[PDB]
């Protein structure tokens, strides 16, 4: 709060010193530096909570979405979510793909792609099949299932990055 | 009660723009509803009393006309101002405004006021001077000096009985005698039943109960025609003292004296009988039994 | 803090000025309308972190649980925290369910159904048997495995609401 | 904030005011006893926010590693994030595990056990070939496929700890 | 009810037994400890009925519900009403199951078996055969029929628990 | 209770409080809007026991009984008893029943519907034969014995209307 | 609760109306003749629940029970529960039982017999097995099943006791 100085024999001594309270009082409800119990303010800094947090309301975190055909006609969204990543297979397989083979026709950005190898199962329409796509630090998928054509994948979870 | 609303501002520069149009005879009903607003949102005059602040035209002062605001919400700033006889009484146009002050030992801290608005007040009636026996008067000094003869007439009276009593029986050792017997006589006369004799012959075997009740000016009885008399549908209803006396089909009614009225005997259908004498009229009301003749005694 | 105001000829002047100060320095510690570094208070707004936020304690967020015989035997265990539903597949086929089919016997309520369409991968007891379940905006389950009679269905993850 | 008391007849009355309001203004801005919407600072208590919650920077929450091998070749990888356990399937199958029978190599510890039986799905490197491993109260994991004595497993994704 | 001393030399001794008057007849009517004929209410402690209890509204119990395949494909769907617990036998029998064995799958939890051996009597789909099954108080059920390998079984009725 | 009300300078004071303590009191034993440990009384509303009740005497419930000929001779005998239902089976097979076939003579009533399939064992007067009837959420009943042309059908037990 | 009667002209009228308050007060809250939300209490009388009952506790109805061989080494186990008698068929056929004869070794007791034929459906151990026992309103049960001399007799369940 902006206070002004006290000091002996200062002129108007009873209005200086009621305006300063008056000005610290008001930044003890409402504005200032200090968070408040009311009212929407913005906070900056590493704040560490020792305690137990509850939320009441709903909780935000930095988001950023991204889709695209991996290879053979397999169509991956992906929605990051602070430090967790949430897929969803999808899309219909037209070309040949290979047994343990590189999917090369869109690589998994970098901001997506986590520190270790990570298993994505999935589930083939029609039949009791399923499949993994794994998803290394470079981007490049691999599809470590058997040799497939035709199919339709399918498949949502999550994934941690770090 | 009458409501006038207005949305006063401190800011906004009005001066002029908001009327209120009341009369001069209007004990009570005007109320002014005001919300407070400061750069466009409400003011919270929390810790401050509100005031009606009136400058009226022909009486200013230092005080021109200020009073406490009672009704008020200042958490929302919001007031409401029922007009006092003191805010009638300037009958014209005038302006008026709300105070709020923090006063603690005669001098005041902090003080706050909403823009001016107009307060014009329209003549009543009362307020209006007439010519009355040559004099020109006002209602409230003619209502004054009535209410004065009317109160000032008993008093002379009550006070004309007591003295006038006080010659006989206090200044008197026998004149007291001649006093007390004269008030019980005429009590004996109205409250005990003793005076008026009257028979009601029926068919029952048994004791009927009989009710009578003395009224003038009753339904049809009046003396210039149906509705004529001072007091529709019949005036004082005075319930008859009785003194029942029994033997077989005959009740003997004992009555006191001031209710003697001999006039025509009316039977109704069933256990009803009227003494009708011009416009005073007698009821007999009889339970159980069906009244046959009625007459009354020598 | 409720305070007194401070004027020129007031009585008790130093008494003010000394409880103006004590009320206000009460507040800077314990209660009021500011949040402190000490004790359980009770915080409403709309609260912008600009900076990273740690928790050692517990995050609590609102929880909501929903259990029910989606068709044919099969049981979904569903719990809401925040916006991630958890799934857990439950139960033993019992009547003959289709391919590619609708379960008419519970239907998925509306504060748990996602806005894309979500599919469930599961594992069947007994051999390497796979399935997996869609969840529509509108909460009728379809099951898009083969035709199956009997089998125990299991599979336990996360699914995204928004 | 540490304030000296104000009494009538005072030496020096104006001056310990001024270094009262200013050692309270001091703590309005940085440090003390309130949280700040400026600098980093340790919060203590049970914090209920009723309203909404924004971040913008990264959440950090109390987090535990484990590995091992639960039975055969089968390494699993488990991080707990507060009440949401990620689990990852590695290795490979050396020896032979029968259908609907416990591994007794290494048990799950009690601080990554959940209350309730959680199924893990996974997936067969090689074939459309598919299995779940049961995870109860008390550790001993469960290998809920056929019997399989062969084989790559692999299976990456997240578990509830708490009902 | 809350009700105030009445003593000799009391002030306003006629507002007092009114007041306490009125808040015993309230008591009378609705809430407080005591029971009415009237309105929604929670009872708690041991209550005897020497009497003829009558209900024409509905009647609700502890009920906890069980299923599972207690072995060759045979699921028996629990439920218990208190001291009664309803059976029905279902799925369809996948391997051979021999005369007078022990059904190792799944076994019947403590809270549902009998004190005393119940035999719950069942039929074959298509043909006039007949079979049952053995609950003791370990809960490994015994299959007491003839050496079967296929067939559907089936079966609903009740069985005491004490 | 009816009760008059007690003021400053009332006339016969002492007698209306006796009047009016005597009439809460009497409520107190018999009658009135509240449940006593004596006599006979009708309760009304939704009454939640938390701890354990015991009958002594006898537990009356909603009773609804409803008889029919389902098919080729096959009378059931129905009676609803709160959320149990109470079947008898009884008659004589006069026509040609055929194997998993339904029986359109006569379907059972909604009221006596259960929400899951429920069995119904049933024997076989003459031999060591053995039937039973399933009952869907229609109403629409099913043989799932043999082809059976004659024979006495029997049998009787309950089965659950709510699941 | 016993109170003392206020009249005009009492001695020591305060105290009279305190103690009457103060007795029927604790019968509001423990004891009396009144059914409290608190407590152990005896209740007497035919109480008629309109309402829905619930019951989170445990419930008890009048128990009798019965044992006894109805004939050739068949046993029969019965518990009355109020309206609903729960049946238990065990031991073995020792000697030779006709086909729709009735057991004549042991009848059953009045107090459990039915007020229509109910039919208990019952498996043989080794085969496929079935039969039926018909209780009548007299008490002596017939094998309504074929001739059997040998076998093991079983089947549990419940049938009705009123119509």
């Amino acid at each position: 709060a902006s206070i002004k100085k006290v000091y002996r024999g200062m002129k108007n001594g009873a209005e200086t010193i009621n305006d300063d309270l008056e000005a610290i009082n008001s930044e003890l409800t409402s504005g200032g530096n200090v968070v408040h119990k009311t009212g929407d303010e913005t906070i900056a800094g590493k704040k560490t909570f020792t305690g137990n947090v509850e939320v009441n309301g709903s909780l935000t975190l930095p988001t950023k979405s991204w889709s695209g055909e991996l290879g053979g006609g397999i169509i991956l969204s992906l929605r990051k979510k602070g430090t967790t990543v949430e897929y969803s297979i999808g899309g219909e397989i037209s070309s040949s793909i290979l047994a343990n083979s590189n999917l090369v026709n869109r690589s998994v950005p970098n901001e997506f792609c986590p520190r270790n190898r990570c298993s994505l199962v999935g589930h083939m329409v029609g039949g009791w099949n399923a499949f993994h796509i794994d998803i290394p630090s470079s981007g490049v998928c691999q599809w470590f299932g058997p040799t497939a054509s035709s199919g339709t994948p399918r498949g949502t979870g999550t994934y941690p990055i770090d | 009660m009458t409501e006038h609303f207005i949305t006063l501002s401190t800011t906004e520069p009005n001066n002029n723009i908001g009327i209120v149009k009341l009369r001069h005879a209007d004990v009570n009903s005007q109320a002014i509803v005001a919300q407070i607003v400061e750069n466009g949102q409400p003011k919270n005059f929390e810790g401050l009393q509100p005031f009606f602040c009136l400058m009226a035209q022909e009486a200013t002062g230092q005080g021109v006309s200020e009073e406490s605001v009672v009704s008020f919400d200042a958490k929302n700033g919001t007031l409401k101002y029922v007009a006092s006889d003191n805010a009638l009484q300037f009958v014209g146009r005038n302006e008026a405004y709300f105070s709020f002050r923090k006063q603690e030992g005669g001098r005041w801290i902090e003080q706050f006021s909403t823009r001016t608005f107009h307060y014009i007040v329209e003549k009543s009636i009362y307020s209006q001077p007439f010519k009355d026996s040559n004099y020109w008067w006002t209602f409230k000094e003619l209502y004054r000096i009535f209410n004065k003869y009317i109160e000032d007439g008993k008093k002379s009276w009550e006070q004309f009985v007591e003295a006038n009593r006080e010659i006989l029986e206090s200044i008197d050792p026998g004149g007291v005698l001649l006093a007390k017997v004269i008030d019980i006589e005429k009590i004996v006369n109205e409250k005990v039943p003793a005076g008026f004799k009257f028979v009601l012959e029926h068919d029952s075997e048994y004791q009927p109960e009989v009710k009578v009740t003395s009224y003038k000016n009753a339904i049809g009885t009046e003396t210039d025609g149906f509705d004529s008399g001072p007091v529709f549908g019949g005036g004082t209803i005075y319930n008859v003292p009785v003194s029942l006396s029994y033997d077989r089909q005959k009740v003997y009614v004992e009555m006191p004296k001031s209710y003697t009225l001999a006039g025509d005997i009316i039977l109704i259908d069933d256990g009803t009988l009227l003494v009708i004498k011009e416009t005073q009229v007698l009821c007999f009301k009889m339970s159980d039994a069906k009244i046959t003749k009625g007459y009354v005694f020598v």
